[PDB]
RNA sequence: GGAGAGGUA
């Protein structure tokens, strides 16, 4: 009765059923504000029944609870306005079943609807990871006053815009609005109403509505930027820019304090996300949310206007594909012949076959991509030109709305090679695309692969749930409970290097974490920052322009707080732009952040420097060989390429006993091989010149005279 | 070539491969299994007879007497199918067996008959199989899927270095009987050999070897070779076999014939053996050191002392050789061993063997099998013998023996059903050989190793195991004396067998409910092939290997159809053309390929046989002669594809569509979509709700009629004839003259199942699809069932679609729908709910259903009748009263909240011996009248048919048409006629007429008996009343409809038509999808479907326009002919000229709503032919047309794709889900809200949500939610009061469930409590 | 109330 899921602990004592609840399917209803959600009349009426009784008795329409129950039972017309009155400012909670992270449940204001489906503001769908393929949601209501205030002040949708896992926003215009905007901020080389001049975005809108100009054509227009470089003072400044009418129309929406350049590109998804991030970082919260609402409205309107449909004609197959494939096949034939005569072995035949197939597939992919993306050739009022294409598929792909290059490659080009169950790769690839029909065997193989994928997904989510459950259990007791523990130990955060380039610059590893010891600029003895300041963006910029290498930062692993951690040792909230507050349960949110993404994971010679700069070497225990080069005898020897300024730029592990052309502190040229070594055998490298004597080596019991017979040189083992 | 009925609507067809074999009868695999289960087989090797002959006879222990089997029989079913459905009892048959007790004479010698008696003892009732195959247990028709269990026999398996971390594989072998104890042999990491029985403790194998009365030397002789040394004048001149010299190194000087063949330190080259065999030398002088560490084969003893010098299996040493030499031993036999050829695996195990003799080995075996129980010299031997060699407790079926002999390269495919010494010896030999490298491990996922098993075998096994109990009972009875007066009735008991079979059928992990909201649902469900169940692996402990598609599934198991989620690769569906092997494997047809000609003759190949030959695939371009235009032909040789010569092939596929299931066979343009999305489309296709009136799909795959007719819904004529009279309820056909049998002419008649609830609360009924005087042909459709149209499947509706975003209303997958879809009302769906009410018998007396109840206004009572039962046809609403029931001291049933509808059927049942109220008597009388009138009409119709026949036979040889009508039919049979067989026929027909009279006269009484009788019931229940509500769910935003390409969506809004986009021509579209869906999830099939359907609709519209203004057939014939033309060498080749010039008119009428088009899945219509067909219409070949906005009215730039798509409305209704609860009931042991919509339960605030609330700073809300809103009684009572009093505050208290936990813990010896 | 089967996200 206690063990297992059915045990009281995990069944009735930790998770319970609850009154005052509802369940329904969800729809979009895009006309809503970001802070409110639709709600059926019936569910609304069912939930708030006690409040309805109270209001009825206050109005005196029912001097009892039984007559009141009767009245609500037959829902006289009065009851509906009473409901509307009660709902006025009463939030509710929406939840989706697999709630991984903190955002999986959120508060909302209700708006009554004559349906039976919970409308939902579309932007939050990304947060809920909620498709409209029939996903259901559950509704709760906060009864007591304190619950209502908690909801309004903490769980209101408008308060959760940055993922706790990282400062990245979480309200990115997901898939459709993004398409609309990208289509808006484009430019045909020669469209209706080109070259003219406008006296402001309003004229652009009027012109487009009258239809006298295309939605995107190059025009010079005067505008006014608002730069608040002064101390919270929005200085206006006018100019006469040259953009496309669509961009000008879009500019009407953006709030005051932003540079017009931010609205001057093709506006891919990344651009929109960055734009929102900057807008929040500058003009606080409310302008950002209202701007997002306007963004969504405009995006939907103009996406619908575009009428961007998909047709079979859009899948343009490259003309040269057949030739390429035929050539590859003929190539395969000769290799098969070489193996028929036995001149080559089977494994090498197999490997070369795979290699040439990959090469041909890559060629086909490149050819189709090129033939597609720039297909559009249009006279410019001169003779002829070309531009990026308006093929609906390419617009959808490049815009980032849906699908990477892989899917379009499969659609148009051959869909590569398929791997059989044991991980082996079939020698013959699938040479057919989906615009054409696959034959039996090809489809069979693809089906095998797809089933593998599906089964992997199922088992992966199953295990990930258990992992995260374990994770939260171990770190649920930890709560920040102090302001400062008063220490000086920390850790040297440095940009990550993987032999190759900077995998992650330092600026993002230390962003928003108080320092332990003040950094000194490379004007050494130059106190660049205090030792206990928060590294918000401006100071990060200071560091970057000073090219700092590593920083002593206060971690959490060493905080001297008992049964908790002082605020400074932790750092910024990362859920809002300021230090953590006192009391937060950081452990739980950290566990959730770590566990949520688990589902997306998968379950199952010589040194060639490439830059001109100074060479430096660390852990060097080396000698000069006969050729004058340098031979190393330490293992963890490390080679750095530093730039002229003196900041490390590249790093590589030096294998033991490797020959090196340079010494230390020389100058290298881009593409200069600097080191070499044998990766196979282990020598007995010496240090100094002289005779070698076979001391304590007698043939018969210590050594054997296994002299080489192929060549005839002395050899004893 | 085209049937008259077929000419109503003939689907234009694409595809070029000439079909060579029509699809077989889909429901074959079921009726045959059950058919074989129950039959009188003289061979006694099928079903009941085999079991009876096996268990019987039975001999007493003495045995002074025995009881033997003779024969059996099945009585008539007591009730018909419909009656069993109505009451809700099983549709079974009595079983009656004639058993024969014999008695010998005790004092007389063994074998004599003192006396003998016999009788036909009843035993058990066996449920029967309906015509369709389904069973009826309690009017709850279910279905039994087939299992896919690994076959009995032997298997050499290997663990692939997954244990001991040593990288060393460990080959094991398993023997699995069909009924008995398993057996396993395993290789220790230390090269030992271990027997294991039924997963019990491990054991050295040589023990069980000794169990067969096998000694050391016998075993060694069996398992190794000899090397003979000769003590001679000069130090062991040993005989040698040159063949033993591969893979060694000369350690000394090997010299003979005065020739140093090789020296020490040299490896034994092949040429060394060449020179050796050339010199033909046999004996080599060998140094004594060669025998340093050898082992003796047998024991050697001193002849004089009789004392063993060296017992067998003993190492070799110099002094031992001296003892042999003084003992005069000349021949010294030792074991020929090796490290790569012959490891001494037996010797090690023998050294491990603690036992040496038979008795001790058996004793320790007994101890292992049964811990404790100090054995006896007889217990172990009895145990072992009855265990592994008594047929009654151990059995390899014929399949097992065949497979076993097969694996061991034997010749006989038949043998005994038990084991033998040689069997085990050969098994172990083969295992050792595999260890040495020869022979290879055998996989498990090979289709050649797993076997299907249908119902019959399982039922037979259950019958046998039930029989065993009564067998034991009778045996213990006969062991007792007092046999002079026994009978074969008292010792036999029916209850054990009845229980044994009933429990299995009614309640088993394989007899499951039937999904019935489609014909397709029923079909695909019946063909299911599960891998779970008894003897099958478990859902939640399956690795990837099982779920993965083995290469052998090709053509035998549909790979693309599977229920995703918790169980994939386990619920596999059968492929279309698959058959079942005689044994139970899966066979598939293949066209025999001769030298260079593709014959039409076919052979059904099993999985194993396929691995040998070479098979070219279906779409290989031959030209009228099986001469492949190509030379490097693609063929699956053996678990892989390749390109082979034009002559080496041996077989060709039958049809492109032999790889898929029937379920996936219906998706057009399948060859373009992704795999998983096609799977999703299929699974959703399985869940379509029948609409109000079906509509053919404009673009079928041609598999529609097969599925429709093969399913049981539609009434298909059996013998062509003529409609003599039609009605909404029944049909009658005058049979064709020829199809008619010589005697008993009669005429065909059908009755139609009207509205009846399906398994999913969806009404089902049939409608005639013919008029009077319509000739019909054998096997043609007559009555359309649910979601069918003119005898072809039709699930959803085809509608005008356009691909574009629209104000975000189709943001993710939401589907925007215009208002015409609902106004024209082409998606409403009917549903039927059944509600029951009982009259228990409790203390304070029973309760009743009186029409009078307390504290209720007459308003509610207005709808009930005097009895207390609502009138039929009343239109009740949510929260009404259906039957008034009283509190014996108001339990009146009420309509569930929210549900509206109309009452259509009431029924009542009473315990026998109880008076019946007014309404019950009324209904009884009404049924009486109904049955009487029904049978009267039937009888007179049949008599009319008979007299029509009698008139027909008198039209020749004395026809007087006047005399026929002068005196009426009453006196016709007696008329004179020339003397011939005609008089015999007249007598025959008159006899049949009188027989019909008598049959009706008795059947009427039978039905009267069935009606008037009382009703059995469960104890306590006095009577039960059932009522049927009918509802029409129309549509709402929230519902879930979908297309066929796994492109599901939730309807979101109902715009008025005026806002919808409309073309320049004025037709507005009806659905707006989201283009963004396609690219990510690659399913172009929908786009191609849209184009093709648009073309078809254009053609239909052109025809309709031509018809609107009157146009003579001259134009119609031309245009239709040309339309049916324009195929790329299609095989349709339909000719219009041959038509009656009025069937032309009717066909045009049937086509004015489009021209149906067919598309085989992998023989689809490419782009060019679609383009040409479109251009036949005046539509833009590009497919995309310009549009105009409803609101603004302005044109959309960027021409848009529009067309027509076939879409289904799935069975997930928004009304079924939307649910709420403010404050309701409470669980009993724990005081929390109940769960589930059935009860008025509430939602479950799960653990993860608690975590999430913790992540926010929200604390109060969590506390309240899990303290006062759920658990703390006083807290919620006072909270209710506070809320009523407009004061939002709460008092936490303590959860009750915590006190529950506290008491529970304290129930254990743990003292737990709260401090201060 | 508990078991088992099936099904949806
Ligand atoms: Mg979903
Ligand atoms: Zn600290």
């Amino acid at each position: 009765m206690i063990k297992g899921k059915q045990g009281r602990f995990r069944q009735n004592l930790l998770g319970k059923r609850v009154d005052y609840s509802g369940r329904s399917v969800i729809t979009v209803g895009p006309y809503l504000r970001l802070h409110q959600c639709g709600l059926p009349k019936k569910m609304a009426l069912e939930l708030f029944k006690p409040f309805i009784y109270g209001k009825l008795e206050l109005r005196g329409l029912a001097t009892t609870i039984k007559a009141a129950k009767k009245m609500v039972e037959r829902e006289e017309a009065v009851v509906w306005d009473i409901l509307d009155e009660v709902i006025r400012e009463h939030p509710v909670l929406l939840n989706r079943a697999p709630t991984l992270h903190r955002l999986g449940i959120q508060a909302f204001e209700p708006v009554l609807i004559e349906g039976k489906a919970i409308q939902l503001h579309p932007l939050v769908c990304a947060a809920y990871n909620a498709d409209f393929d029939g996903d259901q949601m559950a509704v709760h209501v906060p009864l007591t006053l304190e619950a209502q205030l908690e909801a309004r002040a903490l769980m209101m949708s408008t308060n959760n815009i940055l993922s706790p896992a990282n400062g990245e926003p979480i309200i990115v215009p997901s898939q459709d609005v993004v398409l609309g905007l990208y289509y808006m901020t484009r430019d045909c080389v020669n469209a209706k109403g080109e070259g003219m001049v406008l006296t402001g975005p309003k004229e652009a809108e009027r012109l487009y509505r009258s239809g006298l100009a295309s939605l995107h054509a190059r025009v010079k227009v005067r505008i006014t930027e608002y730069e608040k470089d002064a101390n919270g003072e929005l200085v206006a400044k006018t100019s006469l820019k040259d953009t496309t009418v669509g961009r000008a129309i879009l500019w009407m929406i953006v709030p005051k304090g932003l540079p017009y350049s931010i609205v001057n590109q093709a506006l891919g998804k990344k651009a929109i996300s960055k734009m929102l991030n900057t807008c929040y970082r500058i003009l606080g919260l409310k302008p950002t949310v209202i701007f997002a609402d306007q963004i969504m409205y405009t995006g939907f309107a103009y996406a619908a206007r575009s009428g961007a449909s998909v047709g079979i004609d859009d899948m343009v197959i490259p003309e040269k594909k057949h030739e390429i494939i035929s050539e590859a096949e003929a190539e395969v034939a000769e290799i098969q012949e070489q193996f028929q005569s036995g001149l080559v072995t089977a494994g090498e035949r197999y490997n070369k076959v795979i290699d040439i197939w990959a090469a041909a597939n890559d060629r086909v992919s490149k050819a189709m991509m090129d033939n597609l993306q720039t297909e559009t050739v249009i006279n410019r009022d001169g003779q002829e030109e070309k531009q990026v294409s308006f093929n609906s598929i390419y617009m959808m792909a490049d815009s980032g709305a849906r699908g990477s290059a892989a899917q379009i490659r499969q659609l148009a080009g051959m869909r590569g090679l398929m791997a059989k169950p044991d991980g082996s790769i079939i020698e013959t690839p699938i040479t057919a695309n989906f615009r054409e029909g696959l034959n039996v065997l090809q489809y069979f193989i693809s089906t095998h692969g797809a089933r593998k994928g599906l089964a992997d997904t199922a088992l992966k989510t199953a295990n990930s749930g258990y992992l995260t459950r374990r994770l939260v259990d171990v770190a649920q007791d930890l709560v920040v409970t102090e302001d400062d523990c008063g220490t000086h130990e920390g850790i040297m955060m440095t940009p990550v290097i993987e032999g190759g380039d900077v995998k992650e610059p330092l600026r993002d590893r230390v962003l928003g974490r108080v320092t332990a010891e003040d950094v000194l600029k490379p004007g050494t003895a130059d106190i660049l920052v205090p030792r206990n300041t928060l590294l918000h963006e401006q100071w990060c910029d200071l560091l970057e322009e000073n090219s700092v290498d590593a920083v002593k930062v206060r971690s959490v692993v060493s905080c001297d707080t008992d049964f908790g951690v002082c605020a400074h040792c932790y750092g910024r909230d990362l859920a809002r732009g300021h230090i953590i507050n006192k009391g937060e349960a950081i452990g739980v949110i950290a566990a959730q952040s770590i566990g949520e993404p688990g589902t997306q994971l998968t379950m199952r010679s010589s040194i060639q420097v490439k830059n001109k700069g100074s060479i430096k070497l660390s852990n060097v225990k080396s000698v000069v060989n006969s050729s004058g080069k340098l031979v190393i005898t330490s293992r963890n020897t490390e080679l750095k390429l530093i730039d002229e300024f003196g900041r490390t730029k590249e790093s590589y592990k030096v294998p033991y006993g490797a020959v090196l052309a340079k010494g230390d502190g020389e100058q290298v040229a881009g593409g200069e091989t600097v080191a070499n070594w044998d990766p196979h055998t282990m020598p007995v490298i010496t240090e100094v010149s002289g005779f070698v004597r076979f001391t304590d080596m007698i043939d018969g019991q210590t050594i054997t005279r296994q002299t080489d017979e192929l060549t005839g040189l002395s050899s004893l083992v | 070539v085209y049937s008259y009925t077929e000419k109503k609507r003939i689907r234009k067809d694409f595809g070029k491969r000439p079909q060579v074999l029509d699809v077989p009868y889909l429901l074959s695999i079921q009726l045959d299994s059950f058919q074989k289960f129950i039959e009188q087989d003289p061979e006694g090797q099928y079903g009941l007879e085999a079991a009876f002959r096996s268990v019987f006879p039975i001999q007493s222990y003495s045995g002074n007497s025995e009881l033997q089997y003779v024969s059996y029989r099945l009585g008539e079913p007591v009730f018909d199918v419909q009656e069993c459905q109505i009451r809700g009892v099983t549709y079974s048959a009595p079983l009656r067996v004639k058993l024969r007790l014999v008695i010998y004479e005790r004092e007389a010698p063994e074998g004599t008959v003192k006396d003998i008696k016999e009788q036909e003892v009843y035993m058990g009732e066996i449920p029967l199989m309906t015509d369709n195959g389904t069973f009826v247990i309690n009017g709850t028709e279910r279905v039994i899927v087939s299992q896919l269990h690994r076959s009995p026999g032997v298997f050499f398996d290997s663990d692939k270095g997954k244990t001991h971390s040593s990288g060393k594989v460990l080959y094991n072998a398993r023997i699995i009987p069909y009924r008995g104890s398993w057996l396993d042999f395993e290789f220790d990491p230390k090269d030992n050999l271990f027997v294991r029985i039924d997963r019990r403790r491990k054991l050295p194998a040589t023990i069980i070897l000794r169990a067969l009365n096998y000694t050391t030397e016998q075993i060694l002789d069996l398992f190794f070779e000899k090397v003979i040394f000769e003590i001679r004048d000069n130090k062991l001149q040993m005989e040698l076999v040159p063949e033993r010299l591969r893979g060694e190194t000369a350690s000394f000087d090997i010299e003979a014939n005065g020739k140093v063949y090789v020296e020490k330190g040299r490896r034994i080259t092949a040429r060394h053996i060449r020179q050796l065999e050339k010199d033909d030398v046999k004996l080599i002088e060998v140094p004594v050191e060669y025998i340093a560490g050898k082992v003796v084969a047998k024991d050697y003893i001193d002849e004089s002392t009789g004392e063993l010098i060296c017992a067998a299996n003993m190492e070799l040493s110099l002094d031992l050789l001296a003892k042999l030499s003084q003992s005069g031993h000349k021949r010294i036999e030792t074991l020929f061993t090796n490290d790569l050829d012959h490891g001494p695996y037996i010797s090690e195990t023998l050294r491990v063997d603690p036992t040496n003799d038979r008795l001790s080995a058996l004793v320790e075996i007994y101890r292992m099998m049964r811990p404790g129980e100090p054995p006896t010299r007889e217990a172990a031997e009895s145990l072992f013998e009855n265990l592994f060699f008594s047929e009654d407790r151990y059995d390899l079926s014929a399949v097992g023996r065949m497979k076993f002999n097969r694996s061991l390269l034997r010749e006989e495919i038949e043998g005994s059903g038990i084991l033998s010494k040689d069997d085990i010896i050969d098994v172990m030999k083969k295992l050792i050989d595999i260890r040495n490298g020869k022979g290879e491990v055998d996989d498990i996922d090979h289709l050649g190793n797993r076997r299907i098993r249908s119902v019959g075998e399982m039922a037979e096994n259950q019958f046998r195991v039930g029989l065993v109990r009564v067998e034991r009972a009778v045996k213990e009875r006969l062991s007792l004396g007092d046999l002079d007066t026994l009978m074969p009735q008292d010792m036999i008991n029916a209850k054990p067998i009845s229980a044994a079979v009933k429990e299995f059928f009614g309640s088993s992990q394989l007899s499951q409910f039937m999904d019935q909201n489609n014909p397709l649902s029923e079909i695909t469900h019946k063909r299911r092939i599960s891998a779970l169940g008894p003897g099958g692996l478990t859902r939640e402990r399956a690795g990837f290997e099982v779920r993965d598609v083995h290469p052998t599934h090709y053509g035998r198991v549909c790979p693309i159809e599977t229920p995703e989620g918790p169980n994939i690769g386990l619920i596999n569906s059968l492929s279309v053309y698959a058959q079942t092997n005689e044994y139970g494997f899966l066979e598939t047809p293949y066209r025999k390929v001769t030298d260079g000609v593709v014959t039409d003759e076919i052979h059904y190949l099993s999985a194993i046989e396929e691995g040998n030959y070479v098979i070219a695939q279906a779409n290989s371009n031959l030209d009228e002669e099986g001469h492949f235009v190509e030379d490097l032909v693609t063929c699956r040789s053996k678990g892989e594809s390749s390109l082979f010569s034009r002559d080496q092939v041996d077989y060709m596929d039958v049809s492109t569509q032999q790889v898929v299931s029937v379920g996936a066979s219906l998706i057009p343009f399948l060859e373009h979509d992704d795999a998983n999305r096609a799977l999703m489309g299929a699974n959703m296709q399985r869940q379509a709700v029948p609409t109000l009136r079906a509509d053919k799909p404009l673009v079928g795959t041609g598999m529609e009629r097969a599925v429709a007719v093969d399913s049981g819904v539609t009434a298909v004529a059996k013998r062509g004839g003529v409609v003599q009279y039609v009605d909404a309820s029944r049909i009658v056909i005058k049979v064709n003259e020829d199809e008619m049998y010589p005697g008993e002419a009669g005429i065909d008649i059908y009755n139609l199942t009207k509205y009846t609830r399906s398994n999913q609360n969806t009404c089902i009924n049939q409608m005639p699809c013919v008029s009077l005087g319509e000739p019909v042909e054998r096997g043609d459709v007559l009555a359309d069932g649910p979601s069918t149209d003119l005898g072809e499947l039709a699930l959803g509706q085809n509608m005008r679609v356009a691909f574009m975003p629209w104000n975000g209303y189709n943001f993710e997958d939401s589907i925007l729908v215009s208002e015409r879809v609902v106004q024209e009302d082409r998606f409403t769906t009917i549903h039927i709910q059944e509600l029951a009410c009982v009259s228990r018998d409790t203390k304070l007396g029973p309760e009743e259903i009186t029409a009078d109840i307390p504290n209720v206004g007459e308003a509610a009572l207005s709808k009930l009748d005097e009895s207390g039962i609502v009138y039929i046809g009343a239109e009740v609403t949510g929260g009404d009263i259906l039957v008034g029931k009283v509190t014996p001291k108001d339990s009146s049933l009420r309509v569930p909240n929210g549900v509206s509808g109309t009452v259509i059927d009431v029924q009542v049942f009473t315990r026998d011996g109880v008076e019946k109220d007014k309404r019950a008597l009324e209904i009884e009388e009404m049924q009486l009248k109904q049955a009487k009138k029904d049978l009267s009409e039937e009888l007179q119709i049949l008599e009319a048919g008979l007299f029509s026949r009698i008139r027909a036979v008198l039209v020749a040889g004395g026809v007087e048409a006047e005399k026929l009508d002068k005196l009426p039919r009453d006196r016709w049979l007696e008329l004179g006629l020339t003397d011939e067989e005609k008089q015999n026929q007249l007598e025959q027909l008159a006899e049949q007429y009188d027989e019909l009279k008598h049959e009706f006269e008795k059947k009427l009484e039978a039905k009267r008996r069935k009606i008037t009788q009382g009703d059995d019931l469960a104890p306590g229940v006095l009577k039960i009343v059932k009522v049927y509500l009918a509802v029409k769910r129309r549509i709402q935003p929230g519902d879930k409809m979908a297309g066929r390409h796994g492109n599901k969506g939730v309807i979101s809004k109902i715009n008025p038509i005026e806002d919808m986009p409309y073309d320049e021509n004025g037709t507005p579209v009806d659905i707006v999808l989201n283009p963004l869906g396609v690219p990510s999830r690659m399913n172009i099939g929908q786009i191609l479907e849209t184009h093709l359907g648009m073309a078809a609709k254009g053609i239909g519209d052109k025809i309709n326009a031509m018809l609107k203004q009157q146009q003579e057939v001259a134009k119609l014939r031309e245009f239709i002919q040309r339309a049916y033309d324009l195929g790329a060498d299609v095989r349709q080749k339909v000719d219009l000229s041959t038509f009656s010039d009025e069937e032309v008119m009717r066909l045009a009428e049937n086509l004015r709503k489009g021209m149906p088009i067919a598309t085989p899945v992998f023989d689809g219509a490419k782009e060019a032919e679609i383009k040409e067909l479109l251009k036949l219409g005046d539509l833009p070949t590009s497919g995309q047309i310009r549009l105009y906005d409803g609101r603004t009215g302005e044109q959309f730039e960027r021409p848009v794709t529009v067309g027509y798509m076939y879409m289904l409305k799935l069975n997930h209704l928004v009304d079924d889900k939307m649910h709420a609860r403010s404050t309701g009931s409470y669980s009993l042991v724990t005081q929390q809200p109940l769960g589930g919509k059935a009860q008025f339960g509430g939602q479950r605030f799960g653990e993860m949500e608690v975590w999430a609330l913790e992540a926010y700073g929200a604390a109060y809300t969590l506390q309240e939610m899990l303290t006062v809103k759920s658990d703390d009684v006083n807290g919620r009572t006072k909270m209710y009061k506070n809320i009523v009093d407009g004061n939002h505050q709460m008092e936490p208290g303590m959860p009750e469930s915590f006190n529950v936990l506290l008491k529970e813990i304290r129930s254990l010896g743990i003292n737990i409590e709260l401090e201060d």
